[PDB]
């Protein structure tokens, strides 16, 4: 499944 | 030609909250001071956005949403425009769009990135197949997506996908989504940008 590819801390 | 075009108008995005860097993504410059910019971004806790070194609140820009035809019902695009009020005129690509699909299964496809992560990078991979609904591991969802088998990671959201209908190269859209060898992009209408230009 897909994770959206933002990148987040 | 057009890589060393788009990855110009690519520039790096940072969520700044509290004089820290919370959230780190790509944005495309499509025409005067659009981007094209992952919508999941602004669902996020900031208070300044930094766009290529630029500090940048709510109210120096717009956000408009694209609405996607699927199965009946209209849906919201992964692929935010983000009109700046004031800013530095980028290269107009819409041009470099189109209206479908124009691909096909294992077409050469070229992801451009700009990020403070991991600076300027380009990953290639093979076009798989056009998604209508693709459910995200975060129990979430989005629409007007297309598949393709490329070695992606966190932070490329925004980043330009571009494939080869015939000769031709073009953009295809925006990418939003990865995982686990197949990563996902936002299909942008070359219509829908012309009416977003002359509608700014």
């Amino acid at each position: 499944a897909p994770a959206k590819e933002l990148l987040n801390f | 030609d057009l890589q060393k075009m788009v990855m110009g108008n690519t520039k790096p995005v940072e969520l700044i909250l509290d004089g820290k860097t919370v959230a780190i993504c790509c944005a495309t410059g499509v025409f005067g001071t659009a981007y094209l910019v992952p919508r999941h971004l602004f669902a996020e806790k900031y208070d300044k956005i930094m766009l290529d070194g630029r500090a940048m609140t709510d109210s120096d820009y717009r956000v408009f949403e694209f609405e996607i035809k699927v199965k009946g019902q209209d849906m919201l695009s992964d692929a935010a425009l983000m009109v700046l009020h004031r800013g530095n005129k980028v290269r107009d690509i819409t041009k470099h769009f189109r209206d479908t699909a124009r691909m096909k299964k294992g077409t050469p496809v070229v992801g451009v990135v700009n990020n403070a992560d991991v600076g300027r990078l380009i990953f290639s991979g093979e076009a798989l197949t056009y998604k209508d609904i693709v459910v995200l591991m975060d129990g979430d969802t989005m629409p007007g997506l297309f598949a393709y088998k490329a070695a992606t990671r966190a932070g490329y959201a925004g980043g330009a996908v571009l494939a080869k209908d015939g000769a031709d190269t073009f953009i295809v859209g925006t990418h939003s989504a990865g995982g686990n060898g197949v990563g996902y992009c936002s299909c942008v209408s070359r219509s829908m940008l012309q009416k977003m230009k002359a509608h700014v």
